[PDB]
């Protein structure tokens, strides 16, 4: 505790080399309300650069992971899902090319986990946790 | 002693075991008579020492004069295996005529031939991006037997596991069709069982014939039909 | 084992009936004896109820 | 027959503007061989003004469809089929916008339908179509 | 616990047959269904007469059934399926819990006794008659000698 | 230790029905004893009779 | 070597602590409800992790 | 049935709830529920189980 | 006159046992009896204890 490398070896696990190669640090974006009245590059340009939320015991917000898995549940035409792929790709928002890391919450088979781009997280994460070690030092 | 009366405790285990053995016997020389049949066309009759006995080994395309089909299909070659089945299938469908009323077109084959050609390049995109299974109307119908069924146009493979096929030997037919297929039954070869109805499979328990021990005398006529013989396509598979 | 009975061939009508027999690959082996008779009763009824 | 519409309409249908919107004209690229020796690029840019093949019975080698539906097979990590849905939307290989046209062959349910580019399709479309009525009239 | 060669008759000496061998590297990209498919060919070229059997099997440990199931080229028709309750095993007995699969005509079976050692798996047919027998000897009496 | 299987094979007939074991590494404990009597049994609840 | 399995028995806190580590959060994520006899066995009479 | 964050949420259908009255609490604990028969009003059915 | 191999038990693959050989010339040189006696020792250390 107090910045014990709870901030400085988490952070560094987050951003990494090797946390791409190795699963954890996922984000899942399911559907309902995740497609309530937006576009599909709205959309796609909110999943970039989109940090944790809640019920996250780990971190809570903490920062943006570099895995986001988006899978299909009930609410979901396939136009929808797929159209999130596509539309994210475009942008630089390439695929995980580890094969069983496409995993979804048990059910709703379909999920497809997109790997964020290197300059839309780590700078953002080190930031985070520099300005967090900071508050926790200044304490 | 005929203890199928008071069949208590031993009746029903030692006459099970002797009827459980002549039957089994009985069905093996059935089921090469029926392979001999369908795979080289004529009636399956051997010497004791294995020599045909050219009277009764009718062979079945000049008994009706007519041709099989024959046929070629190299699984190393880049022509796709299942195209020279849909070209015979059709040759099969013309020969046919008017009364079509065939259930499938079963390439019964074997295992090596089977995974050779489902294994070729243009096959094996389909077979392991599809083969729905238990959608196959002879893999419902049958679901008592571990063989392997493949429908893909039109055709529809069945390995054949029970060894009496040599390897890469194909042997392409219609299923179905009405009396193309036929088997007859005899009676036995006793003054008393002459102009009788055939009772299937004979056994009788001689006894005062010898001394020595009691003997038990098991007779089966049979021979298969293979009538309309130029619907069978028979094929050759190197791999 | 094929033949012992195998009926098979296509004999004759009137004569010369097959009596397959014998020619059957058979070994007559000896079963292993296991005792597990260490025990020693103390009441138990003498194992009798 | 003899180029009545056989070719005419036909290809019209093919290359069109609704036959996006509704279904047809839809070509599987399913695993196994086609993965065998070849890297994503490579398959990704193979996928693309990619024809037809044997066993159609419509029109054989009928031009390039302008639907692309690759799925997930047995033998298909999840990598190597997402590997190629990313590969092929960041070289303009859009995926189509209708959920209910991302079917599979019934079972092996993982299935996208990828769009073509107008330019990979529509003009060698109409070369083709131009050449064998071309070819059937001058006999 | 040094064996009696006096008792213990080996089986591929006896009658004059040779037990088949394998390797299944999971490690490897070679699909290990592939190698168990094709030792069952060969195992059916070698029955021949009668040629009559339920099942294809292979016994194997939990480690070496998870490390085949889980190979990349197995691992989504094992995630597809697992069985799909729709196994000849399965279907018999339905009372008792190993895991099965199916694949390719081979059914992995997963044996949960400790008497296997692990990397030994042990492919075979059921349903071939008599290829399995045992019996029971009477006692060691004088009164149960050439009794049932 | 290092395994524990009963049953061998033994000879057959006239053999040793080792019902015993000589070379073995036994302890013996004595097993703690513990009543639960707290009750009263009431005149109703004596249906037990 | 006669062993079925091999538990590591813990608590509700030492299970969550040890499973959630990088290198074993994707494998417990992606996990399958046919773990072993235990899940299978065991099952609809205790719920347990 | 939603078993969310360790809360189970479980739907009344029995409509001895009226709206807006979620009422949280343990379940299996022992000895904190309880019930209790009595018997009869009658000379017969008094100190009786 | 061929073998029913059915019946036909050699002792060596019976007893789990294998039998001696040898090999004499005559013609050229030397006493045949050296290899005999050889075979002799071989067969008596066979039997021992009797």
């Amino acid at each position: 505790q107090y910045n014990a490398d709870a901030y400085r070896r988490k952070i560094e696990s987050i951003n990494s080399d090797a946390a791409l190669t190795n699963g954890a640090f996922n984000q899942f974006a399911y559907g309902s309300q995740m497609f309530e009245g937006k576009t599909l590059q709205e959309i796609a340009e909110s999943l970039k650069t989109m940090q944790v939320k809640d019920s996250s015991r780990e971190d809570e917000n903490g920062l943006i992971f570099p895995h986001v898995t988006l899978q299909l549940v009930s609410p979901t035409t396939p136009a929808q899902y797929y159209g999130l792929i596509a539309e994210a790709v475009k942008l630089g928002f390439e695929v995980c090319p580890d094969w069983r890391l496409h995993v979804g919450t048990g059910r709703n088979f379909p999920a497809c986990r997109l790997v964020r781009q290197a300059e839309w997280y780590k700078p953002h994460n080190e930031k985070l946790m520099a300005e967090r070690i900071a508050e926790a030092e200044k304490q | 002693q005929y203890g199928t009366e008071s069949q208590t405790a031993s009746v029903e285990a030692l006459v099970q075991r002797k009827i459980e053995h002549i039957q089994r016997s009985h069905g093996i020389y059935i089921r090469d008579c029926q392979y001999t049949a369908l795979l080289k066309d004529k009636i399956l009759a051997e010497d004791e020492d294995g020599n045909e006995i050219t009277a009764l080994a009718k062979n079945f395309s000049t008994l009706w004069g007519v041709s099989r089909k024959t046929g070629a299909i190299n699984t190393t070659t880049a022509v796709n295996p299942f195209s020279v089945l849909a070209t015979k299938r059709q040759e099969i469908i013309d020969s046919m005529g008017e009364n079509n009323g065939f259930t499938s077109m079963v390439v019964l084959c074997t295992t090596r031939d089977f995974n050779a050609i489902v294994d070729h390049p243009d096959v094996r995109a389909a077979y392991e991006g599809r083969d729905g299974g238990a959608e196959y109307l002879t893999r419902r119908l049958g679901d008592a037997v571990d063989f392997q069924v493949f429908t893909h146009k039109g055709v529809t493979l069945v390995e054949d596991t029970s060894g009496k096929l040599t390897d890469g030997s194909a042997y392409m037919f219609p299923l179905g069709v009405q009396d193309m297929f036929q088997a007859v039954y005899a009676p036995a070869d006793s003054t008393d069982h002459v102009n009788t109805i055939s009772q299937g499979s004979y056994l009788f328990l001689n006894a005062g014939e010898n001394w020595r021990r009691d003997v038990i005398e098991s007779e089966v006529s049979y021979a298969c039909m293979v009538t309309r013989s130029e619907l069978i396509c028979d094929l050759t598979i190197t791999v | 084992e094929k033949g012992v009975t195998k009926m098979n061939a296509m004999a004759r009508g009137g004569s010369r009936k097959y009596i397959g027999s014998e020619k059957a690959r058979k070994e007559i082996i000896e079963v292993p004896f296991a005792p597990l008779d260490g025990v020693t009763v103390a009441s138990e009824v003498e194992a009798f109820r």
